[PDB]
């Protein structure tokens, strides 16, 4: 929508400031920490079933992190 | 319009073995050319403008909403019909409430009402598209000749010395030739066809600024859209909102204006400058060049007779080069203007190269003053001013040690490498064997794969590098350097790219 | 104010052993009990009403930029400083541009520019908060006597006929009695307290309508807020854009309003009723109720002695019940009415309960009508109305047998557990042992876990429910249902519950 | 902002209709999908990379249809 | 309205022990009653009459299509807009056609084109439904008494011989009783509410014909429909064509009438009677009927005194049971008629039982005649002619063989177990033990599976019971009954019931 | 349509005379069997797929007899 979706970025051609650069490289760090440094319960359980699974160790990892990105923005 | 001080600027060491080499211009950079036996050119993009233009969609970001008026019916009635669906004006919902005796009807537990209101635009966004026949390019072209601190940046002085001047080409007119007068002609050949794709997107306004955006993205939008002129529209209860259904009573409401949202939206989009037409900066354009009739005049006069001075002092253009005003004191006009660089004074012999080459004194006038660049090698040295007792000189340093230099180079490159696509391989100009076929890899190459899971923003594919190196990290010889491939490079520098 | 024609409507069977019953109601339901020897009554919400209201901070949706001033200085002569940073009135950026002799200055590259331009909001955001003390509810009561179609949903009337009362509740007056007159007093004993934290969240208006919004989600908005009052504002950049450089000329934009955001911004947001004070639809509120010196009038009269009518015909409620309407010929009222719910006319055996005990005659005035509903039991019947010649009857199907709901029973219970957490242990009412550890249990079990992670939405925890169940998919026996008890229910569920 | 953070949804008492609840169910598949109907050459060669790693099949399939989700709204 | 000759006759064996036994009747069949002590009783459905209908929804099934009218538009000018999209009279229809100079425009390949055209209904279809309380059950009761061949089937004389009436039910008035006066009065006991679903589906016309059709199947039908009363449609281009969109000139067409279709398309709708009200053929009805009252009158009569006569010769019923006519000479009149069933006139032991108990003269009128029917046995018997040498009698053969009977009899039960459902256990009257569990079983049994997967269509299951069959065939011990039930019965014997 | 999904049959109570029924028991052979007096070469081949597979024999007429049917009306 005018929220989803954003065009950010067409980002051809272009030597120049962009539209606004300065908010891109902020934004989905931001709205994502908010939202986990609100409900860290949420981490806790989710780590714990990366390292349930699999077995190989790190690749539990991969598991984990990226759950983590998940729940934010579904 | 000259390159002097334009924040990216770049040289070309001239090949020799052609009158001709191929270039590629930017809105923002200017380019400098040093060949032998020939002066020097600057050319730089100075806009794009457009002519007339076409209008494909439209929007409306904020809309109006009123007259709301519903329809109740009695369960087991059916769906309500209010005749105001017989018009277009206005946005008809069924809806349905629960039925007691105690309100009007003879059943109990449903309904239905029949909701319909006036639909109008506060304000609405304009869609619109360029047809190629009407791009232009306005390319001013430079030499280095007399030129003092004042008339340099000035357009006004130059056309009298001839020594710029200003042209357009479009498709209809895809390549030109031009007098500087004494120095000869020179041809300019050019792609217009090229330089966008005036098709690749479209012109949007939105309230006054003015955008570039994807007309691919650009159909997606989800808002209140039209046929290309026209009347009324689809999709139109987006901006409405319909209450709980209560007995006959239901209101509906506008949301709030979501002109906001639209500039939060575009970022990749472009600022221009539309009233009638508009205006690029940054342009993307290929040309070839031809300098043949391009020749050497003042090769006729010998040393300048009297004293130099020094109105404004060295100064760095921040490029790796250095640019000096002189005043002359004598009469002697229009004589050659000696002058080197060089390591010690207890050696003439010259070591960088001139900027401009056989700086020329313009007239007989006492005291005018003369603009002039070279550029120094690394670490020290001296500027040589004139011959004999009367020889002055300054001692400007330079930090700029070789090996730095072919980093920043490299780096540059890499840089132009990216966003300037397969195209990049024109600043290897007069090509064949290694750089023509460099273009030919690129093209499949990068006209693929990278731009095949393109449309990652940032993090997006910029995550994907390090899961990516997981893999490189963990994988069998022989299977790494294929998966490595995809790894690094490609993706984690462009994420380098962006800073910022 | 009646429990008639309610959307959701439920009843409850006196357990006999007190007085006194504890209950939960809601905005929109209406309860409605039945308990041997005592008449049968009506609960329902009306609203609620807080008074004072209290503003925390403010926000400025969309606003104004002015007054775009910039200066600027020439390189390594360090940051500028325009004077405007003395007034909190405007916002100051630095800036800088490059710079050639062309313009200006005396060496190449680098620079300094101070923007500033005023900031002033064209509409602005405002919550508020509420102080539990400023809590209200109004309760209408109502149990069942003589009533007719119209009477029966009006208010005015049953004041006289003292069947219905309306009141208030605050932890100033947490409970209260209030006579019926003739049925005698019952005596309501509630929680304001409890009925909301008031500081759970806060009152939020943007422009018109009005929203409840969790406070901890309120705080960060990003967009310029305010202390209380109050002046001047603190991260008020965000609204305004700054343009390239150019120069010393620079332009600052200001966004378009964003006040669409907003309304997309809140869903969960309840819709509420702001001008002075607020009044919200539903209530979530715990009661006991003491029903002793409720009592049956008219157990004085005998048989009616006359025909009887049929104003309205027999109809449904949607709830499993069925009221009917007669009118009465006959002079002798008040009279005791007589009538049953039978299965055969060979039967005079009755199976079903009335709704309302003992329909009473009002006057001895020929043709008044009357209002009742029984409750049949499935299948086929009939409705006895009177005795002797005289009785007519009428036959009047129910399809509804018993196991379908048993089901629609449990779901119902299943999602009047779900949001309403612990306290949905309160049907449970005179509880103990089960009932009494059901909350118990429900308490740090629900008060933690689902509670812990929640703040998932719909797919985030819906999605979750497929990836544990993979989990228990494939485990250890004795593990498995430690495991799956996570993977199916508490999640799936309510994923369900939601549909829509 | 105004887009992202939404309190959507508060949802507590309220046995009624919410402000936009027809939205909000809508929402999150369409500005997916929308992104996802665009380039479906990235889902191509993610689906790829699940399928290498970790070999016990569904675990794998684990990886991709989450790691499809990902890549909208970074 | 009597049970004579009707071709569909069923009798009852009074098994006393009441005075009241259950019943259901249908439209064709009529039932008849001999119970001891008792006389014979007839009872037939006559008709069902529903009075007042509403419209739900209807269909155009034929319309017509005029005012075509298109737009072009150049390509990569948009989506065209006709003006006429501004009201529901017309369907629009967007196209493209590529494009020349040679027409008008200047590009190639594509363009735009806005077809629009009225829509109107040639004739429609109007949807029906009812309301119970709309219901009505027309029942003549019949009983046996004095009748000659002429009265007999006549309904205005049996009034004033009071042993005939018609009556209406309803489930305004779901229990009668009624007086044929001298043998006392009676009572019925039904159920109004159960002889249909009037919520099942809708009353349908097409034309002049009407029909009853499923609810669910009503709404899927594909066709243009409309809102109830009300204005213009839904979906109403599937009656349009377009053609190929030939430059500005394209046209559109109608179908032909669907008219035919419908009347093809219904196949199980039942006929019906249609202006302001319905008659239906084949009613389902459940009743109790109530006998105390009932008494026999003549039993002071004596033995007739003087010779008989057969006006009209013995004849078979067809249903098992033989009719005669008899004229009296005698004056002696009213008296009581002697008459019996034997086996040789070596006996005079009867052996088979009176349709009619006690035949009874009406008056002392000489020749009149009197109509009655008895039941002989299977074989060879006689029939007596009262006693006295003036006896006359006469040699009637049966073939019947009690196991023949039996056999046609369970045919018969099968067919009446099949589409008759749980009620068909109704014919168990005052049930209990086998009885009302054999309905009970029935209930879950037949109320799901038969039909969970019901909706088959001949072959459709009738093809099941083979591929089923083929389990059966090979499978395992003790699971092959549990398979075997599934496979055989319930599906074949169906499949066998209809022929035809 | 007028064609397909026709109400045939409610067939519910009703002793009597349906709207057509002698068309009706007819319907369903005929229009089948015309189609495949039709083109009996699709019965062959069809037929010999039969026998390919499952190798169970009956079952394998199963599929053929059943298969003969779907090619009529799709």
């Amino acid at each position: 929508s005018v929220s989803v979706q954003t065009h950010g970025e067409s980002s051809l051609v272009n030597k120049t400031e962009t539209w606004l650069d300065s908010t891109k490289a902020t934004r989905y760090l931001m709205k994502t920490e908010n939202w986990i440094i609100r409900n860290p319960g949420y981490a806790f359980l989710a780590a714990v079933l990366g390292w349930m699974l699999g077995s190989n160790n790190g690749q539990r990892v991969v598991f984990t992190i990226l759950l983590l990105l998940v729940a934010p923005a579904y | 319009f000259n390159c002097l001080g334009m924040g990216n600027r770049d040289f070309i060491e001239g090949a020799s073995g052609a009158t001709w080499v191929d270039l590629v211009l930017e809105g923002d950079s200017c380019l400098t050319i040093m060949a032998n036996d020939k002066p020097t050119l600057d050319v730089r993009m100075i806009n794009i403008e457009a002519s007339q233009l076409a209008e494909v969609r439209s929007y409306c970001y904020h809309a109006s909403v009123t007259d709301i008026s519903t329809v109740a019916r009695c369960p087991m009635t059916g769906e309500a019909h209010n005749e105001k669906r017989a018009d277009s004006s206005y946005v008809c919902k069924q809806g349905f409430t629960d039925r007691g005796w105690g309100n009007g009807c003879g059943l109990f537990g449903k309904g239905s009402i029949d909701t319909c209101a006036k639909f109008s635009c506060t304000s609405k966004a304009i869609g619109r598209t360029i047809q190629p026949e009407n791009i232009k390019y306005e390319v001013g072209i430079f030499v280095h000749g007399t030129t003092t601190s004042e008339n340099h940046g000035n357009y006004s002085a130059q056309v009298g010395a001839s020594q710029a001047a200003k042209f357009t080409v479009t498709p209809n007119a895809p390549s030109i030739t031009l007098k500087l007068g004494d120095y000869g002609e020179v041809t300019l050949d050019c792609e217009p066809r090229s330089g966008l794709n005036t098709e690749a997107f479209y012109v949007m306004t939105v309230g006054s600024k003015s955008f570039l955006v994807h007309r691919e993205w650009f159909h997606d939008l989800a808002l209140p859209w039209t046929p290309p002129s026209s009347t009324a529209w689809r999709n139109r209860e987006l901006l409405m909102e319909f209450e709980e259904a209560h007995a006959t009573k239901q209101s509906v409401v506008a949301l709030g204006s979501q002109e906001g949202g639209l500039h939060q939206a575009l970022a990749g989009a472009i600022v221009v400058e539309y009233s009638s037409s508009v205006k690029l900066t940054s342009g993307h354009l290929k040309c070839r060049l031809k300098m043949d009739k391009l020749a050497l005049k003042g090769t006729t006069y010998g040393m300048c007779t009297g004293k130099f001075s020094f109105a404004k002092n060295p100064a760095d253009t921040g490029h790796g080069t250095v640019v000096i005003e002189l005043s002359y004191s004598g009469s002697d006009g229009p004589c050659k203007i000696p002058i080197v660089s060089v390591a010690s004074l207890n050696d003439m012999t010259p070591v960088g190269r001139l900027v401009t080459v056989n700086p020329f004194v313009a007239t007989s006038s006492a005291n005018s003053k003369v603009l002039v660049e070279m550029e120094p090698p690394f670490g020290d040295s001296y500027i040589v001013v004139g011959r004999g007792d009367k020889q002055i000189n300054h001692h400007w340093h330079k930090a700029g040690s070789t090996l730095g230099k072919a980093f920043l180079t490299t780096l540059k490159g890499a840089q132009r490498l990216a966003a300037l696509g397969d195209t990049a391989w024109d600043f290897g100009s007069i090509g064949g064997v290694f750089n023509s076929i460099g273009k030919a890899v690129h093209q499949v190459f990068g006209g693929a794969f990278r731009t095949l899971f393109g449309g990652m923003s940032w993090i997006t594919q910029g995550l994907m590098g390090a899961l990516l190196l997981w893999m490189g990290v963990n994988a069998r010889d022989r299977s790494i350097a294929l998966a490595f491939l995809a790894t690094g490079g490609v993706l984690l520098f462009l994420a380098t790219n962006v800073h910022a």
